[PDB]
């Protein structure tokens, strides 16, 4: 665990990232010897006991699997993927999880946690029905009204081509106008849910409600208090949720 | 020896956190509020009783940082726009997956709900590299 | 909505039930809640409006979060209520009447508005949910 | 003459396409690298320049060049179609130049904002281009008659802020779209009207009394409760001043607010019934009040009415009022076609002193048909040739004259023409404060010592004897 | 007179 | 009656629109008079109470509250020396006056203030750890964020974007055109800095709103590096914000335990559930 907070991300051939190698080559052997010694107890033909029944195996097989794996892929020509090396060096944070278990007290609060899950796992549904319900109403309401241009003179796509002057303090700058679509929209079910969560969470709301009350038409720019009505949706989306 | 060090002169400046010394006499006023000094009491040994569960949150804090190291620490930070889209380039010297530090003081900002989303933005796909990242296109960044 | 109906079938449709029918019965305490935090709202918008009011046509433009109508009071006491970016409006407020030299006594509103309104719909949203809860879990158990 | 005939023939000829493929139109654009090594209906042409003395430029004989501002896009389809009919005006451009070698530029000002000149010359190189060729003062001198305009600007309480500001920009560019035939004068009222400026009645818009309106314009603060039967009741009374000298005909009013409440029947029908006063109403801001008196006011008199939500709206709306200006020239047929000369100012692509002659094209399309008159009544552009002074001077040889004897032209404004006093140099206006598109306007008087026997012959020589 | 532009807006 | 004529100044009230400087909407004039009707009408309410009950009328903290209002109300209308509209913000408080006339209202602002009564032993908390914070930020913070990039040959700000600056490398070294020279205004036109107390206490609480913080984290850090600024921003939000909203839950949860087995509430759930009994047996 302390060996995988002092890679560098920046350089891969950075001197100490070559260093660290060879510890996850020791860290892998140590767990592969560990993994093999427990199957060699445990067994595998349906011993009812054995290795696969309990979950915290599997993520210790999963773990030490793919380390192996990637091991193997840079075993000639590391240039024809790297992606597929990268996402297995990224599997290699679970090693901190291998703790829970065999610390009781540690286990004895993560169990503590689940039970936590499984009491409101009811309203927790409720919860997604209400969202789900509120995302297909925003959806219905503002779908493809958040396209905007960055000259904010035009309202249609056709117009928005060429350049356009940036009238800023003490300096006049040519710019490109281009039809690009706002951060957060409501286009799709999740488009809509993922706005909606970011509203729950109560960052940069007040930039969607603008948006929403500036909302004229689908594929069209937006014009300033169009739609003041549309503070609603927001007002009872805070009450509810 | 605040004292001592501010008429010594020059030297070694011995920084400023003696004067914390100076400025902790107000803990002191806490030997009157008894309703306030047992509230903070009783709170501070619930919170010494249970030292594994601050230490899960710990952990979560520690796989997640390592995940954004791994994932997200390329990205470049150097590009500055003409504009520069403040609402959109929020991976700045400030607020980078660099290092283990530099990611869970992003990890903390974002706990504490301030313009993370826009992190979010900021950490997808398509995004510029690292001169020193040896990817000399813009593939930094993930849709996870 | 009418999915709910499937916790018929499972054993978790008591407390589910039990909370329906306590929210139910205790209706009109919760009307009354939500009336008199709209009766506050009110209050403070109205004073924003008599402090700042059409001040806040800067050399700029006007902000969208402005007391000038009452919508807009109303939407910008409920945006600092919430929390979320009180601070510029607060900065605003200070701007309109002059700036850090002479108008920094006007922060009192908006320190006072986000310190109460916090607490207090904390207050009368957990009261609802913790009273509903406890009459539907004791419900539950007596005729278990 | 020649080239306004062809091109009105032209565009009556002209069939409106919308469906234009990649490579339809071609032209040079006058704008684009010269080495670009690499649009959605235009295919450019890379010309050969290789000199010309005449000019001090590289130009090419073999096509004319179109200058698009920044601002207008070149693929559009009202850009498209005239950049594909105007291209008919390459003969006639060259057979001007052949059968007169000494022509300089042959320029035709579009209503939409191209410019087309014959000889192919780069156009002048933050570099950003804001010329637009429907602001030139020879394009406003051949796209409408000498007005008398008088500036209404709203100066109550709720223009504060962002609004007074571009209502003081918008004052100050429309005030830069007028001619030294021009008088104006700029008003003020919040709940009691007055004069902006020590000006009470009128002035003709020199490079002077327009500098004197804008600064008083640029100090004026907002304060009040709007009136709109007092500012209206004062316009109408300055543009009935006739103790003045005044260009006596194209009497309008520009008001300058943002909204109101108030349509003041009374006023109007009370001071302008037989409707001889246009009023031109524009709507200043970004705000929510109610823009509907004013669009009545300029429905109910003769006028258009106008938005201005930002900076960049400021220069179209500000110069689009020469087109409501131009219907009843283009209606009096073909007895508003006479050639005008402008003053002397500095030409655009570095000629030095040069005066252009002015032509407008009238829309005919449908002319022998009496079926479409609608749209016929704006006008599609002005043509424009340039003499340079220096033509002039060569025709007037001063080699067997003695030193002190010299040639001089006066215009009837009293201006030179030709003076060994003028000089290619802007005129100074005022104390240069601390921290070339104006035209060069020199009086005789004030290139010579003031006598009382040289009033007499400046008298004599502006009526004609 | 009929262009006035606030109809054609 | 009483209740209709505070509705209809309530829309009054609501109905009312703010014009920069001096200007009015013509709306606003004909509303403006409306006020010696409703201050009549408030009068007539005040006096008929006051005559009858033969002032306890004072007793009760709604009727002091209505009369002044009356009162505060008529001195304002009556004389325009000085011209005070500081009298004029006293009638937000006329919307209260329906909680006033309706006792349901006043029963649940009862249960309200009464929960709310044990927060302020954590708000005295809250301003101990306010004051122990923004004492610290002075003496540390104190005039550090009035050094931005200066132009070289004049004294103008490079940008429209200052940001604080150093002269050493911990902090953030200027373009190589470009100066530190003093008294740069400051992040947000001055109003967040350590300067008095007042300063230090404002931009403490705002802190621990959770908001701007990382902006004043990042300022710091720009004026004198990023070595030790996070030992007093990360320790002021974890103390003051976390801490503080455990101790607020933890009190609410323990009045809300004891306000569930009081009387009245135990008779109400006990009514509620013989009616649940009743009802499974109907059906
Ligand atoms: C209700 C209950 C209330 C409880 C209240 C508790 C309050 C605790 C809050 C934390 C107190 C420490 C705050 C530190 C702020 C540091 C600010 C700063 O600017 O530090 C850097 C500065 C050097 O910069 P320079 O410009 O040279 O000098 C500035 C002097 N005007 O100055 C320096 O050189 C550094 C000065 C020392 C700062 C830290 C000293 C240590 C204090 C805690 C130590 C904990 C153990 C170590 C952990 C970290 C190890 C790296
Ligand atoms: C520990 C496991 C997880 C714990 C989490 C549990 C609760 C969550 C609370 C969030 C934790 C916040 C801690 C923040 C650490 C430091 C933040 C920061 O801004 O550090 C900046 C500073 C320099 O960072 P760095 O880029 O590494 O230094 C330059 C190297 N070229 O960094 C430094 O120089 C600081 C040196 C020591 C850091 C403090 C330990
Ligand atoms: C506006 O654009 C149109 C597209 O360029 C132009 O219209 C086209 O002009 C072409 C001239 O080369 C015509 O081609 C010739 O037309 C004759 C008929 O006279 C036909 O035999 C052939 O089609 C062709 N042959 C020759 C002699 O090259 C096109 O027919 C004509 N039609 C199209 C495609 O629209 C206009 O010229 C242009 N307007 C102006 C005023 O320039
Ligand atoms: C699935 C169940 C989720 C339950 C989450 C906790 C719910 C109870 C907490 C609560 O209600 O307190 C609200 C209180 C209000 O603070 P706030 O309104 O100042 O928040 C500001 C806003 N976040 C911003 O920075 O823009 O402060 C908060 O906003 C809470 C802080 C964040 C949540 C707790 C800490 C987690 C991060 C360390
Ligand atoms: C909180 C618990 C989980 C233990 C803390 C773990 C990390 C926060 C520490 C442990 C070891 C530290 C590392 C030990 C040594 C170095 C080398 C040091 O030197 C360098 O600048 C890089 C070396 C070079 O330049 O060649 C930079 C910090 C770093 C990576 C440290 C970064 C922070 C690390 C990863
Ligand atoms: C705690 C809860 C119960 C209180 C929440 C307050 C609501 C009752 C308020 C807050 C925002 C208000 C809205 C803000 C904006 C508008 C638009 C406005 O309607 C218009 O069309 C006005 C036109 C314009 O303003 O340009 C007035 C009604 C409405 C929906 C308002 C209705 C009342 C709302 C929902
Ligand atoms: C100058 O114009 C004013 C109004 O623009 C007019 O004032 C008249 O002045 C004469 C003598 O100066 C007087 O009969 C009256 O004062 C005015 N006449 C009226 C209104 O009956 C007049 O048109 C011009 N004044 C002169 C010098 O004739
Ligand atoms: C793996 C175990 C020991 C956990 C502890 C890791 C830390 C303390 C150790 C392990 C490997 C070490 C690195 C090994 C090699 C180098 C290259 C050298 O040019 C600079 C120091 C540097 C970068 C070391 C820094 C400290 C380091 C990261
Ligand atoms: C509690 C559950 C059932 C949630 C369902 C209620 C939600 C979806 C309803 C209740 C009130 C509704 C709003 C009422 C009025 C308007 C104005 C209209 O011009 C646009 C839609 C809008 C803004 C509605 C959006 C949907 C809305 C917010
Ligand atoms: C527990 C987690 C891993 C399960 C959830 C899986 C989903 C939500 C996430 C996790 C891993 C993600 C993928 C990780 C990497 C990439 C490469 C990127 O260039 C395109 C998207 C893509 C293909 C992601 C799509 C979304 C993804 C599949
Ligand atoms: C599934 C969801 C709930 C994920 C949890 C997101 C957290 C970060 C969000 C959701 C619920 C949110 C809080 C719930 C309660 C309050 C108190 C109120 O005064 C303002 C809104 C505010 C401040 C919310 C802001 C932050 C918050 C705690
Ligand atoms: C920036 O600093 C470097 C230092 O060597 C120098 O080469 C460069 O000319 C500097 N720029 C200016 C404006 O002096
Ligand atoms: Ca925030
Ligand atoms: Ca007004």
């Amino acid at each position: 665990s302390i060996a995988l907070a002092a890679e560098d991300p920046v350089q891969p051939n950075a001197p100490r990232n070559n260093v660290l190698r060879y510890f996850d080559y020791v860290f892998t052997g140590v767990f592969t010897f560990e993994m093999v010694i427990k199957m060699i107890d445990l067994g595998l033909v349906l011993h009812q006991g054995a290795y696969f029944r309990d979950l915290w195996n599997i993520l210790d097989f999963i773990v030490v699997s793919g380390a192996l794996v990637a091991f193997a892929f840079t075993g000639n020509s590391k240039g024809k993927d790297i992606n597929t090396i990268k996402s297995l060096r990224v599997l290699r944070v679970l090693r901190p999880l291998k703790t829970i278990k065999r610390l009781p007290k540690l286990k004895a609060v993560f169990d503590c946690v689940v039970n936590s899950l499984k009491n409101v796992f009811n309203i927790l549904i409720v919860y997604m029905l209400f969202m789900f319900i509120f995302a297909v109403v925003a959806v219905q309401l503002f779908k493809g009204k958040f396209f905007h241009c960055t000259d904010e003179s035009k309202e249609f796509e056709k117009d928005c081509r060429g350049k356009y002057l940036l009238y800023e303090k003490n300096e006049v700058k040519a710019r490109d106008r281009e039809w690009k679509k706002y951060e957060f929209h409501y286009d799709n079910v999740l488009w809509a849910l993922l706005t909606l969560f970011t509203v729950s969470t109560g960052e940069g709301w007040p930039q969607v409600l603008k948006h929403s009350v500036d909302a004229t038409f689908e594929n069209q720019g937006p014009s300033p208090g169009y739609r003041m009505e549309m503070s609603i949706f927001y007002v009872v989306y805070f009450v509810v949720f | 020896t605040d004292i001592l060090v501010t008429e010594f002169g020059n030297n070694f400046i011995n920084l400023s956190f003696l004067r914390l010394f100076r400025a902790a006499r107000l803990i002191k006023l806490l030997r009157q509020g008894y309703t306030i000094r047992i509230l903070l009491w009783t709170f501070v040994q619930s919170f010494k009783a249970l030292p594994y569960v601050c230490l899960l949150i710990a952990m979560l804090f520690f796989i997640y940082a390592i995940i954004g190291m791994q994932v997200f620490g390329n990205i470049g930070i150097d590009v500055e726009d003409e504009d520069s889209d403040e609402d959109e380039f929020q991976i700045t010297e400030h607020n980078n997956f660099r290092t283990f530090f530099q990611a869970l003081m992003l990890l903390f900002r974002s706990a504490t709900g301030e313009a993370w989303h826009n992190i979010m933005l900021s950490c997808l796909s398509g995004k510029p590299c690292d001169k020193n990242s040896g990817i000399l296109t813009r593939e930094c960044g993930n849709e996870f | 909505l009418r999915l709910l109906r499937i916790f018929k079938v499972t054993k978790y449709w008591a407390s589910l039930r039990n909370l329906v029918v306590s929210l139910l019965n205790s209706m009109k305490s919760i009307i009354s809640l939500l009336f008199l935090l709209f009766l506050f709202i009110v209050v403070f918008a109205l004073l924003g409006m008599q402090l700042f009011g059409g001040q806040f046509n800067f050399d700029e433009g006007t902000p969208p979060t402005n007391f000038d109508t009452f919508p807009a009071a109303i939407m910008t006491v409920f945006q600092i209520l919430t929390g979320e970016d009180w601070n510029e409006v607060m900065y605003d407020g200070i701007k309109s009447q002059g700036g850090v030299q002479g108008g920094m006594v006007f922060s009192i509103y908006f320190i006072v508005l986000t310190l109460f309104g916090n607490y207090t719909l904390l207050n009368v949203f957990l009261a609802i949910a913790v009273d509903n809860l406890a009459n539907a879990q004791e419900l539950t158990k007596d005729e278990q | 003459v020649r080239l306004a005939l062809e091109a009105e023939k032209v565009q009556a000829a002209h069939q409106w396409r919308e469906d234009f493929a990649s490579n339809e139109v071609v032209y040079y654009n006058a704008k684009d690298d010269l080495d670009p090594e690499k649009e959605p209906g235009s295919q450019r042409i890379k010309p050969v320049f290789i000199e010309d003395a005449n000019f001090g430029r590289q130009i090419s004989y073999q096509h004319a060049a179109v200058h698009i501002p920044t601002d207008i896009y070149e693929g559009s389809t009202i850009v498209l179609n005239e950049l594909n009919w105007t291209s008919a005006l390459d003969e006639v451009f060259k057979k001007n130049r052949e059968e007169d070698p000494s022509l300089l530029w042959q320029v035709f000002g579009s209503a939409t904002g191209l410019a087309r000149y014959y000889p192919a010359s780069p156009w002048v190189d933050n570099k950003i281009d804001l010329y637009d060729v429907r602001r030139r003062p020879w394009y406003i001198q051949g796209a409408a008659s000498p007005k008398d305009m008088l500036i209404l600007v709203d100066v109550s309480g709720s223009v504060s802020g962002l609004t007074l500001k571009l209502i003081r920009t918008s004052v100050s560019e429309m005030l830069e779209t007028l001619s030294d035939d021009d008088f104006v004068n700029v008003a003020s009222f919040n709940s009691n009207a007055q004069d902006v400026s020590c000006f009470q009645h009128l002035v003709q818009a020199n490079v002077r009394n327009k500098k004197v309106l804008k600064d008083a314009v640029n100090n004026i603060t907002a304060k009040g409760i709007t009136d709109y039967k007092k500012g209206f009741s004062f316009a109408f009374e300055q543009l009935l001043n006739y103790n003045v000298s005044r260009a006596n005909c194209n009497k309008i009013i520009m008001l300058f607010t943002d909204g109101g409440e108030e349509r003041a029947q009374e006023i109007f029908n009370k001071y302008n019934k037989d409707k001889k006063v246009r009023v031109f109403t524009f709507s200043v801001g970004q705000h929510n009040y109610d823009r509907g008196p004013i669009q009545w006011m300029a429905c109910e008199n003769k006028g258009y009415y106008y938005e201005i939500p930002s900076i960049g709206a400021i220069r179209i709306n500000t110069q689009e009022y020469l087109d409501v200006l131009g219907r009843p020239m283009v209606l009096a047929g073909d007895k508003a076609k006479q050639v005008q000369w402008t003053n002397v100012y500095l030409d655009a692509l570095e000629l030095g002193l040069v005066i252009t002659g002015t032509l407008p094209v009238f829309n005919i399309t449908g002319q022998f048909e009496n079926k479409t008159n609608l749209k016929n009544q704006l006008i599609l552009g002005v043509m424009g040739v340039d003499v340079s002074l220096e033509d002039i001077k060569r025709l007037t040889p001063r080699f067997t004259l003695c030193p002190n004897g010299y040639y001089f032209a006066i215009d009837p404004n009293g201006y030179v023409l030709l003076h060994p006093n003028l000089q290619p140099k802007p005129i100074g206006v005022g104390i240069p404060t601390i921290n070339s598109q104006e035209p060069v306007t020199l009086d005789f008087l004030d290139a010579e010592l003031e006598n009382d026997i040289k009033v007499e012959i400046r008298n004599k020589m502006i009526d004609g004897e | 007179y009929t262009d006035c532009g606030g109809v054609s807006g | 009656m009483i209740l209709a004529t505070i509705i209809a100044n309530c829309i009054v009230l609501a109905l009312e629109q703010h014009l920069p400087d001096d200007d009015k909407t013509p709306m606003s004039e004909r509303l403006d008079d409306t006020e010696p009707y409703f201050i009549g009408i408030f009068c007539f309410e005040a006096g008929i109470k006051i005559i009858a009950l033969g002032f306890s009328y004072l007793r009760n903290g709604w009727n002091v509250m209505d009369f002044v209002v009356v009162l505060t109300g008529i001195l304002a209308t009556v004389g325009t020396e000085f011209d005070l509209r500081t009298l004029r913000a006293v009638r937000v408080l006329r919307p209260l006056k329906l909680v006033s006339g309706i006792p349901s209202l006043q029963v649940v602002l009862k249960s309200i203030m009464k929960a709310m009564i044990p927060l302020l032993q954590i708000g005295l908390l809250l301003f101990f750890a306010i004051l122990i914070f923004a004492i610290i930020g002075l003496e540390f913070y104190m005039g550090k964020f009035h050094t931005t990039c200066f132009e070289e040959g004049t004294d103008d700000i490079q940008g429209e974007s200052p940001a604080p600056c150093g002269t050493e490398e911990p902090a953030r070294t200027c373009p190589n055109g470009t100066k530190c020279q003093p008294y740069w205004e400051g992040p947000n036109n001055g109003i967040t800095q350590f300067d008095n107390i007042l300063f230090a206490v404002l931009t403490v609480f705002q802190c621990i709103t959770m908001e701007g913080w990382t902006d004043l984290l990042y300022n710091s850090n720009d004026a004198s590096g990023n070595t030790w600024n996070w030992l007093y921003f990360i320790p002021l939000i974890i103390i003051g914000s976390f801490f503080m909203l455990n101790l607020v839950l933890g009190v609410l949860s323990g009045e809300f335990a004891k306000e569930r087995e009081r009387v009245e509430n135990r008779r109400a759930f006990l009514k509620l559930r013989r009616q649940q009994q009743i009802e499974r047996e109907l059906n």
